[PDB]
């Protein structure tokens, strides 16, 4: 689950 | 080398705003979310902010939600945190860290800076009082200084110039309910010597320009 | 917000013993934890990430494991450098951190030498009285240091500082600081400092008469 990837994909 | 260099913490006053930056190298900047992680004096640590690689998105910590605001610069390899509507209980250590990806996980803290220590408070600047601690254990005896009543921190303390360290003990700074700053400086000697060597503390605080030499006799 | 409490607070292991050190989460945390060491003056560095992976650099005697809300960190065979605090981390829900655990090295027990400093008549001269009590290279670090004034048990007028374990002897030292107005302190007479330690047979009183 977790928080949104904030890294670049 | 991966590096981060935190800058702008100081002095602030309750209510008053203050920017930190961070400068980043070895690593592709863009690539990265940023965040920013406090620790008070003697504390843990509080994650205070995260940004996207491409700022499109920030969230914060309940702690400092609508007060701190996060930005970066991707042409400047620059992280910035924007602290409006400080309060005392904000003073801390201030570090960036690098958003640490592989393979499927994320949201971990790797690099780190090295910080940048904010103190909020609505002290003024003041020297230290340096007040003798006089000898008075069997063949040890114990002497040392009393630094008293100076903002903000740090002061140092040595003796006899630095040629003194053997035995020196000097304690870390406590914050007083007036939010002036306190500490001493102590040296176990000899009993046979009080009369016959000289002991002397040279403490100095920058902030005040406050440099003083006190010999601490029986 | 997901609280992480880890356990012990304190641990105290001699070089080349094995730490294990405990992280619970409030709430489930799948296995999204980190752990991290930070040494006194300097930021802190992961260790281990998703509970069980090592970062590049941590070397091969620090491993991690667990899942939902219970997780531990093994330190095997200590080095003199692995003694520092540690920080369990979450990022199940934003990021959190556990309030750390500090290892230091047990050393044999070492009783303080105690020393009792009255105020100098020169801070007297401004209306404040500091009465400092020492307690020099003890081990370990827990003592209980209470201000007698009069007999009178003092409460809510003193502070406390310890240094960091002594890289030499691995002990500790401490202050406590007595901090009254002139007026008050000269409506007494007998000044005391009561350290009750594990090194100590009996609890020492060090004690002076205002004055004198």
């Amino acid at each position: 689950d977790g928080n949104p990837d904030p890294n670049a994909n | 080398q991966m590096h981060l260099v935190e800058s702008g913490g100081g002095v602030v006053q309750p209510g008053r705003s203050l920017r930190l930056s961070c400068v980043a190298s070895g690593f592709t900047f863009n690539n990265h979310g940023m965040h920013w992680v406090r620790q008070a004096p003697g504390k843990g640590l509080e994650w205070v902010a995260v940004i996207w690689h491409d700022g499109s998105n920030k969230f914060y910590a309940d702690s400092v939600n609508g007060r701190f605001i996060v930005s970066r610069d991707n042409s400047k390899n620059t992280l910035y945190l924007h602290m409006n509507s400080l309060r005392a209980e904000d003073t801390a250590v201030y570090y960036c860290a690098r958003d640490f990806f592989v393979s499927g996980s994320y949201n971990y803290f790797d690099p780190w800076g090295q910080g940048t220590l904010v103190t909020v408070s609505s002290a003024s600047t003041k020297g230290p009082s340096v007040f003798p601690l006089a000898p008075s254990s069997g063949g040890t005896a114990a002497l040392g200084c009393l630094v008293k009543d100076y903002f903000p921190e740090p002061v140092t303390v040595s003796w006899n110039s630095g040629a003194l360290t053997s035995g020196v003990h000097t304690f870390p700074a406590v914050l007083q309910s007036s939010g002036l700053y306190s500490l001493s400086s102590v040296v176990t000697v000899p009993s046979s010597s009080l009369g016959t060597q000289t002991y002397i503390c040279n403490v100095n605080h920058k902030p005040s320009n406050t440099k003083v030499d006190k010999k601490v006799e029986p | 917000e997901i609280v992480l409490t880890q356990s012990p607070v304190t641990l105290s292991l001699s070089p080349g013993e094995r730490a294990t050190l405990s992280c619970r989460a409030s709430q489930s945390v799948s296995n999204y934890l980190a752990w991290y060491q930070q040494k006194p003056g300097q930021a802190p560095r992961l260790l281990i990430y998703d509970a069980a992976n090592r970062a590049t650099g941590t070397p091969a005697r620090f491993s991690g494991s667990g899942s939902g809300t219970d997780f531990t960190l093994t330190i095997s065979s200590l080095e003199p450098e692995d003694f520092a605090v540690y920080f369990c981390q979450q990022r199940s829900k934003w990021f959190t951190f556990g309030p750390g655990t500090k290892l230091d090295i047990k050393r044999t027990v070492a009783a303080p030498s105690v020393f009792i400093f009255p105020p100098s008549d020169e801070q007297l001269k401004s209306g404040t009285a500091s009465v400092v009590c020492l307690l020099n290279n003890f081990y370990p670090r827990e003592a209980k240091v209470q201000w007698k004034v009069d007999n009178a048990l003092q409460s809510g007028n003193s502070q406390e500082s310890v240094t960091e374990q002594d890289s030499k002897d691995s002990t500790y030292s401490l202050s406590s600081t007595l901090t009254l107005s002139k007026a008050d302190y000269e409506k007494h007479k007998v000044y005391a400092c009561e350290v009750t330690h594990q090194g100590l047979s009996s609890p020492v009183t060090k004690s002076f008469n205002r004055g004198e």
